[PDB]
């Protein structure tokens, strides 16, 4: 089924271009089975997920190694993060301005 | 007066020592490529180091610092658009670590000034009864003889 | 006429308009390359060709860099192993 | 005692020296096509980046 | 031998034939260096000057 | 060979007047960087004007040959 | 040149609130054509002033080299006041920025 | 890999040799690493940093008061005549008149 | 009166094509001998190849380690010598055997002679243009040496 | 300031002016 | 030759250059081997500063 | 209007109207 | 060559000789209406062409200005645009 | 043809050819030692120090 | 063996009225014909473009206040706009800059 759904989706492309076939094709064909898979879920984002028995020979906390599609644009997810590496780095002196060109306007320039 | 020009002798386009003449050899440069913008193949050979590049940056960019950010766009101008795959020589890669321990520095000390990164302002912050010794003199070294 | 204060756009000129010619050949061959490439792809190939590259000599038994494939000695499954 | 430093170096502007900014340069601001590009990317269904796959 | 006691890399000749390119490399080096950054905006201005007393000495 | 002997010659007349506005003008600045008192400026004031005339001079010889080298009959 | 006193106070009254006021008023009924011709004709009537006048009359400031100095004055005024404070504040700029002189560093050597 | 004691340029960073630390961050990291520019941090807006561009700000314009002036001004040539003489250019534009 | 009814722009413009084209036998024709056919074909042709071949094909500096490499050229006319930074134009599918062989002109070259660029050693069944592409990118100066090791 | 030749009229008018622009802007960005 | 058993980091210093240009011949290495290539594109226009200069072709 | 009687000289420089056609005859390397 | 297309002039110094050389008129006036204007005395211009005339009395800065900041907002904004960085 | 080219600019009034100021690391003084003292008098504009 | 060629082999034109003047002279017509269409064509088209506009603008903003205060409410939705895209982007560069940080 692997073998025949990547054949037949590599001529008629999806955006992804193909990629959970490959990696479909490519854990099936494994002798002792796949090692990764893809979670089945009533959750609207998939996840891929690595099976226990396998857990020693990769480096991870726990077997899910996040979705499987990348995130949505977001002011409010950059935001989040920003703030989070602020935080990790704790530097002060960052947002300091020494000089600023002497305008009405906040931001010269930008 | 232009037009009438052209069909006067010894004042065609750009030939002759008239004000037409004139006229038609600057509209003749303009249409020419050598006053267009380079291409970002050949950004990094004048642009990226050019004073109106420079200031530019500098002044759209308020309270940073375009250093980094200059390296990173030669690096592209290099790699994505002329093909080199391996832009930075040892002493461009000495420079862009430079650049990112200068930007370390200056996020970590707040109002860190020249003598340890490249940088002078003036509205700076003193303690209020700023005392001024003498510095001690150099440390006696042992040598020969 | 002329003068000694027009010796840069004489010397230009003698040296670079009987280049014209040449300039224009260089051009029409170029287009006459990439049509000729475009046909050949609109045929068929084994490998893709990349259009506005140099030289693209790769084929069943060579890489896109000129030398012989590796794991080509056999047969595949799923066909070309590109 | 590296923080909060004293001007070392004096700053200038030498004579003549050109600045290439304008008196409306305040008011300029900058801009980049790529926010807009992705939106028009993914309104189209134009062809996306690998990037898009972990 | 190895090459890299090799030094001299520099004495790179080119056919006689290509002394015609002269005007064309110096036009291009003029390019990449004045014309097509700040100081060739300055004397596109001085062009234009030109024409401008041209014009005002006409008149 | 002609063409080579016509463009050097225009060049240098061309930057004739630069050079006297700007060598000769870097050496007066040395001097003035360097002078102190008030005999010695009293003195280079005259050095100074000197420096005016000579580079009107120059132009006025510079504007001599290209006219010279910029006139054509037809 | 001539009353300058006048086009200080012209400034003094442009930079009044109050006289914003009594513009927005004034623009009752007015088109951009009749505003341009007007200030059109007041720089005219100012420099025919000058080129009748000079025939005839010598103001407080007439000197060897005339209207020259004035000129001359004029343009030095300008430039200290406005392109030397645009250059302090560039210098200020370049030296937080890059550094005093960063914006003639020579490339980074290759 | 002949002189480990003498080249620490490609030699383990200290955080190695500690023994101690979804998916976890790589234990073993060389010095090599730091002759790379994106080695730890992105490549994101990698090639559209050329691409955000600024507008010159030159104005052309200058007022052109000829009733000032009475005199004619000299102008230069800017390239020869070839509307006349053409087929002698190459043979006399190397003398001088 | 611009134009004649029944006539062409086109039939127009052969005419004008016809009409300078005679001109130019006209004064080919009156013209003299010394000059005219070395200024109107042999400068031409001359400046057409030149450009065509440096516009078109790619060319190499060839440098070699050692003067006991250095080929025999006393039989050859107009260069009796090796001079090292030859410009030297090939076509896309030369090998470095082909580059070897057109260096030592046909003949028997010395034992296990190698090419390389920035350091970097070929092997003889590359394609030089790739070769130079992978390894020295836009630096096509390769030297030729001897690898004893 | 809907309709009738008012101050708020002129404003709306000029936010229209720039949303075009921004519309156009997007339409020479998409071809 | 710069004695790095006793000035090991003066000899790096030296040395790091080389060890650079093997990391960079490994790549190259590997991506002819390997064939590993990329879509060039077209042209630029500019792609000559000027029109009577030679565009010497680069493989 | 047909293209002979269009590119008949009398009616081409007298009557018709050639601006469109000289400007997509200067502006061909743009669509081209 | 048959003689067609030969050189449609005759040299100046066979023309001397002839009689027949003119030397002047660096310029021209194509039209009669423009040749004859100095011998009319009367009407050297016609009504209709004097109130054209009428129309350029001076120079017009307006249209000058006009020009100048288009052609400078054109070649600025989309002939010469450069790269900037962003931080 | 793939070293890089330094800054131009020549003039009447100002150049950038009667000094060098370094690259980003290893910069050095622009005017020569016998004007180094005067340095104020080859500026429009001057910001000391703070001491 | 004699002269085998002519005089005007040799001797320039006429210095006044020459080959290429009395060319362009000739074809004069024709290129009035073909720039006066041209540019015809192009006001034509400007026209058409420019009395629209400035017909639904005049109708909304029949005096200069209403004029200037269009212009500077476009102005100012302009920059807003310009902003919001800057603040997206400005995002995505602290971002890679705090990366960098911690590198
Ligand atoms: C006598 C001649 C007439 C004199 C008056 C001339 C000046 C008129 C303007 C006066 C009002 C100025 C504003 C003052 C309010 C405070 C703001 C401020 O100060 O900042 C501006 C500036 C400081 O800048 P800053 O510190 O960075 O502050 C923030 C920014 O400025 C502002 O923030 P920003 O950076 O974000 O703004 C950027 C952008 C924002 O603005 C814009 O983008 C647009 C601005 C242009 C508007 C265009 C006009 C609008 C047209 C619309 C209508 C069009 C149609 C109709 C018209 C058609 C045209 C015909 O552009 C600007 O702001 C440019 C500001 C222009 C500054 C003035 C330039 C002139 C300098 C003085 C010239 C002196 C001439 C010689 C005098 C000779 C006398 C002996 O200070 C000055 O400009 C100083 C002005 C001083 C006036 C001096 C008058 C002479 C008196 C004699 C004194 C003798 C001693 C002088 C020494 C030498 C003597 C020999
Ligand atoms: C001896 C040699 C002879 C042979 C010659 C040989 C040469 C031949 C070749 C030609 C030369 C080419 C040389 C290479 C060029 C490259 C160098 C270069 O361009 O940059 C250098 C230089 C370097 O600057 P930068 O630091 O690198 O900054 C560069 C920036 O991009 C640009 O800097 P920026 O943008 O910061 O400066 C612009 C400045 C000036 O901008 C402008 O002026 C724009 C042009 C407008 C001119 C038309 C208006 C005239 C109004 C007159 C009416 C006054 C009242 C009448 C009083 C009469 C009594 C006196 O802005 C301001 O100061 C603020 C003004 C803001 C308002 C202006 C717009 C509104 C206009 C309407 C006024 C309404 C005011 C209402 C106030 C609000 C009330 C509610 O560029 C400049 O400085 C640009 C300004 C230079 C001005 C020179 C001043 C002298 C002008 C006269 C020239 C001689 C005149 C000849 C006779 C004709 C006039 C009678
Ligand atoms: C500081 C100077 C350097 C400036 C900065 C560096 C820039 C260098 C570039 C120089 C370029 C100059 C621009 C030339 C463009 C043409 C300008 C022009 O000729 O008309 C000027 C203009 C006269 O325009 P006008 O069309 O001829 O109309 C004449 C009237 O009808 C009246 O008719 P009138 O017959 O009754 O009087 C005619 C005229 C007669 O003027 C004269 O004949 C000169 C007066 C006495 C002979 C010796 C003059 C020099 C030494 C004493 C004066 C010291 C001030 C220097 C004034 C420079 C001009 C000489 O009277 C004046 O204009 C008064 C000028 C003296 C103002 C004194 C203000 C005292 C406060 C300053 C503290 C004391 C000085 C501190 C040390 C500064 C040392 C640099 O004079 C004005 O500034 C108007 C004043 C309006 C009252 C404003 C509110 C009071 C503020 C007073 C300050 C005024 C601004 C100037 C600042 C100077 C004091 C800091
Ligand atoms: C960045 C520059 C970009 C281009 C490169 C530059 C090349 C040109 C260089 C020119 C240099 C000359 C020097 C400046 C001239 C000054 C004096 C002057 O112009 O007298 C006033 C004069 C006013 O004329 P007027 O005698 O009062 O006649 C008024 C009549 O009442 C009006 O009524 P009308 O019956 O005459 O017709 C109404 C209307 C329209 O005409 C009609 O009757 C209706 C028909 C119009 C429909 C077609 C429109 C035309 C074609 C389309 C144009 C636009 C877009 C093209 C798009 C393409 C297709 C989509 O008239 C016009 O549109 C005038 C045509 C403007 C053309 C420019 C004048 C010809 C000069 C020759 C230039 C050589 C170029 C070569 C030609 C190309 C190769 C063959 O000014 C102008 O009109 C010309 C504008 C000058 C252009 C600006 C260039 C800047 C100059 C910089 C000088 C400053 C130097 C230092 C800079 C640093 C400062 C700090
Ligand atoms: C494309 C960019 C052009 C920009 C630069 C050029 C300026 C722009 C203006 C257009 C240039 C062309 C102006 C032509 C003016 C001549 C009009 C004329 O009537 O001439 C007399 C000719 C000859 O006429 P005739 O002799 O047969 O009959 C009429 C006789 N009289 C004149 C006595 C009444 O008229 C024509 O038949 C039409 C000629 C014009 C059309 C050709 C345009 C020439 C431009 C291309 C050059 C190359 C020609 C070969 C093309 C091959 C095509 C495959
Ligand atoms: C932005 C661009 C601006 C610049 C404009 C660019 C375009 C225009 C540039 C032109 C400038 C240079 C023009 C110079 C031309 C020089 C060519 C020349 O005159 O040749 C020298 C010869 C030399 O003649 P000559 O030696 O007897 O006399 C020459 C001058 N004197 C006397 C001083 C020595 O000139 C000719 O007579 C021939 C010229 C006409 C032929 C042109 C070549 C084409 C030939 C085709 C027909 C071939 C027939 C073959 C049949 C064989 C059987 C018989
Ligand atoms: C208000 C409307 C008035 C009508 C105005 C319409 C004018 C349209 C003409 C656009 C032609 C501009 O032509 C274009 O200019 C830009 C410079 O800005 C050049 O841009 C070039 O350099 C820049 C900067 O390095 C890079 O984006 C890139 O390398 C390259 O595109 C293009 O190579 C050129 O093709
Ligand atoms: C008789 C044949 C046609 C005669 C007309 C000749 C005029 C051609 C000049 C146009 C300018 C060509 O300049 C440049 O050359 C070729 C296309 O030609 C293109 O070059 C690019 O695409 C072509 C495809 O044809 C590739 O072969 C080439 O490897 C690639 O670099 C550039 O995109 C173009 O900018
Ligand atoms: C509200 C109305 C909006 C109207 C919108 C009008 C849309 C106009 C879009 C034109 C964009 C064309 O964009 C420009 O075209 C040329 C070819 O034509 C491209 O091609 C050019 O540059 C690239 C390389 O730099 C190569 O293809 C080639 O060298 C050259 O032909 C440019 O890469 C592209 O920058």
């Amino acid at each position: 089924d692997e073998g025949i759904n990547l054949m037949k989706c590599t001529k008629n492309p999806d955006p992804s271009f193909c990629a959970k076939e490959f990696v479909a094709m490519r854990e099936c064909n494994r002798p002792q089975g796949p090692h990764l898979v893809l979670s089945s879920s009533p959750s609207s984002p998939p996840h891929y997920e690595l099976r226990p028995e396998v857990k020693h020979l990769y480096n991870v906390d726990s077997t899910d190694l996040g979705s499987a599609v990348a995130p949505v644009r977001s002011k409010e997810q950059l935001d989040r993060v920003a703030d989070s590496l602020k935080a990790d780095l704790n530097l002060p002196g960052y947002g300091h301005i020494p000089y600023k060109w002497e305008s009405l306007r906040p931001n010269p320039g930008a | 007066q232009f037009w009438e020009a052209q069909f006067a002798n010894r004042s065609f386009f750009f030939f002759g020592n008239a004000w037409t003449s004139a006229a038609a050899f600057a509209f003749f440069i303009w249409w020419s490529r050598v006053f267009d913008p380079p291409p970002k193949e050949r950004l990094d050979r004048y642009w990226l180091n050019s004073p109106k590049f420079r200031i530019l940056s500098a002044f759209h960019n308020p309270g940073k610092r375009p250093g980094l950010k200059i390296s990173l766009m030669t690096y592209e101008a290099r790699y994505c658009y002329r093909g080199l795959d391996h832009p930075f020589t040892l002493n461009e890669m000495k420079d862009f670590l430079f650049k990112l321990r200068e930007q370390y520095l200056v996020n970590k000390y707040e109002g860190i000034q020249f003598p340890f990164v490249f940088r002078q302002f003036n509205r700076v912050s003193t303690p209020g009864t700023l005392e001024v010794h003498t510095s001690p003199a150099l440390q006696q070294q042992p040598h020969f003889h | 006429s002329t003068s000694p204060g027009l010796a840069f756009a004489n010397l230009t000129l003698l040296l670079d308009v009987p280049q014209l010619p040449a300039i224009w050949a260089v051009n029409a061959w170029r287009e006459l390359n990439g049509l000729f490439t475009e046909m050949k792809t609109l045929a068929g190939t084994s490998d893709l060709l990349y259009p506005s590259n140099r030289y693209n000599p790769q084929n069943e038994k060579t890489n896109r860099m000129g030398r012989p494939r590796k794991y080509n000695h056999g047969e595949w499954m799923f066909g070309n192993s590109y | 005692s590296m923080d909060h430093g004293m001007q070392y170096s004096s700053i200038y502007w030498e004579t003549s020296h050109r600045t290439y900014l304008p008196f409306w340069a305040s008011l300029t601001q900058k801009f980049s096509w790529k926010i807009m590009d992705d939106q028009i990317r993914s309104f189209l269904r134009l062809p996306k980046p690998v990037t898009t796959e972990p | 031998a190895s090459p890299m006691l090799f030094t001299d890399y520099d004495n790179t000749a080119s056919p006689k034939s290509e002394l015609i390119f002269m005007a064309g490399n110096a036009l291009g080096y003029c390019t990449e260096r004045f014309f097509e950054n700040e100081y060739g905006q300055s004397i596109f201005m001085f062009a234009l000057g030109l024409a401008y007393l041209a014009m005002l000495g006409h008149e | 060979r002609f063409y080579f002997m016509y463009m050097a010659r225009t060049t240098f007349q061309a930057v004739r007047p630069l050079l006297a506005f700007s060598v000769f003008g870097e050496v007066m600045k040395l001097v003035l960087a360097t002078m102190s008192s008030g005999l010695f400026s009293f003195l280079f004031s005259f050095v100074l004007a000197f420096e005016v005339f000579y580079f009107f001079l120059q132009c006025y010889i510079s504007y001599t040959f290209l006219t010279m080298f910029f006139t054509v009959l037809f | 040149g001539f009353h300058f006193q006048q086009y200080i106070a012209m400034a003094g009254r442009a930079i009044n609130p109050v006289q914003w006021t009594r513009a927005w008023r004034r623009m009752e009924g007015k088109s951009a054509t009749e505003v341009y011709r007007d200030a059109l004709a007041w720089t005219n009537n100012q420099f025919a002033q000058i080129s009748r006048a000079s025939q005839y009359r010598a103001w407080w400031w007439q000197n060897p080299l005339g209207m020259g100095l004035v000129l001359y004055g004029t343009y030095k005024a300008w430039h200290m006041i406005y392109m030397v404070r645009k250059q302090k504040k560039t210098a200020q700029l370049v030296a937080a920025a890059y550094g005093q002189g960063g914006q003639w560093l020579n490339p980074v050597p290759r | 890999p002949f002189m480990w004691r003498q080249r620490a340029y490609c030699a383990p960073v200290p955080s190695a040799f500690a023994s101690q630390q979804g998916v976890r961050k790589p234990l073993l990291r060389s010095n090599s690493e730091s002759l790379s520019v994106f080695s730890q941090i992105p490549d994101g807006l990698l090639g559209h940093t050329t691409s955000v561009t600024m507008g010159n700000s030159d104005i052309f314009f200058l007022p052109k008061p000829s009733n000032l002036l009475k005199i004619a001004l000299p102008a230069f040539v800017f390239m020869p005549n070839l509307t006349i003489f053409t087929r002698a250019f190459p043979f006399y534009a190397h003398t001088s008149a | 009166p611009l134009g004649v009814k029944g006539r062409s722009v086109f039939a127009g413009m052969r005419s004008f094509i016809g009409q300078r084209l005679g001109r130019l036998y006209d004064s080919f024709y009156y013209s003299q001998s010394s000059t005219k056919y070395v200024m109107v074909f042999l400068f031409p042709a001359g400046i057409f190849y030149t450009r065509f071949r440096a516009d078109t094909k790619l060319g190499y500096h060839v440098f070699i380690n050692e003067e006991k490499l250095y080929p025999d050229y006393s039989q050859n006319y107009f260069d009796t010598k090796w001079t090292n930074g030859r410009k030297v134009y090939l076509d896309d599918e030369t090998t470095v055997e082909q580059l070897k062989a057109q260096i030592y002109g046909g003949k028997a070259a010395p034992e296990n002679v190698k090419v390389a660029c920035r350091g970097r050693v070929f092997e003889d069944a590359d394609n030089v243009a790739m070769a130079v592409r992978a390894f020295c990118k836009r630096d096509p100066r390769l030297l030729l040496f001897q690898d004893n090791l | 300031a809907i309709k009738g030749p008012s101050v708020p009229h002129s404003i709306l008018f000029g936010v229209g002016a720039g949303c075009c622009a921004y519309a156009g802007y997007y339409l020479y960005r998409a071809m | 030759s710069a004695q790095a058993r006793i000035d090991p980091q003066g000899a790096a210093t030296k040395c790091v250059k080389w060890f650079n240009e093997w990391r960079q011949c490994a790549w190259d290495q590997e991506k002819m081997v390997k064939g590993y290539n990329y879509i060039e594109d077209r042209r630029a226009r500019k792609h000559k500063p000027y029109i009577g200069a030679p565009d010497l072709q680069y493989s | 209007v047909s293209f002979s009687q269009f590119f008949d000289s009398e009616y081409f420089w007298t009557k018709a109207n050639v601006g469109p056609f000289f400007l997509f005859l200067f502006t061909s390397p743009f669509w081209y | 060559p048959s003689g067609a297309y030969r050189l449609p002039a005759v040299d100046y110094k066979r023309q001397l000789s002839r009689g027949t050389l003119v030397e002047g008129a660096d310029f021209y006036l194509p039209t009669a209406q423009e040749q004859q204007r100095l011998a009319r005395h009367f009407e050297p211009y016609s009504e209709q062409e004097q109130e054209e005339r009428r129309k350029f009395r001076f120079q017009s800065i307006s249209v000058y200005l006009a020009v100048a900041l288009g052609a400078s907002f054109v070649h600025d904004y989309f002939y010469q645009r450069r790269p900037v960085a962003w931080c | 043809h793939e070293q890089p080219y330094r800054a131009f600019s020549l003039g009447f009034t100002a150049n950038n050819l009667s000094g060098n100021w370094g690259d980003y690391i290893d910069r050095q003084d622009n005017k020569n030692a016998l004007m180094r003292p005067a340095r104020m008098m080859f500026t429009d504009v001057f910001i000391p120090t703070t001491k | 063996f004699g002269p085998t060629l002519p005089d005007h082999a040799y001797y320039g034109e006429h210095a006044t009225y020459n080959y290429f003047v009395l060319f362009i002279r000739g074809m004069r017509p024709y290129l009035e014909k073909i720039f006066g269409d041209c540019a015809s064509t192009i006001k034509n088209a400007a026209v058409a473009v420019y009395r629209p506009v400035n017909a639904f603008v005049v109708k909304h903003n029949p005096d200069l206040r209403l004029q200037f205060v269009a212009f500077a409410s476009f102005i100012a939705t302009h920059m807003a706009i310009t902003k919001e895209f800057n603040d997206m982007y400005q995002r995505l560069v602290d971002i890679t800059s705090l990366l960098e940080l911690q590198a």
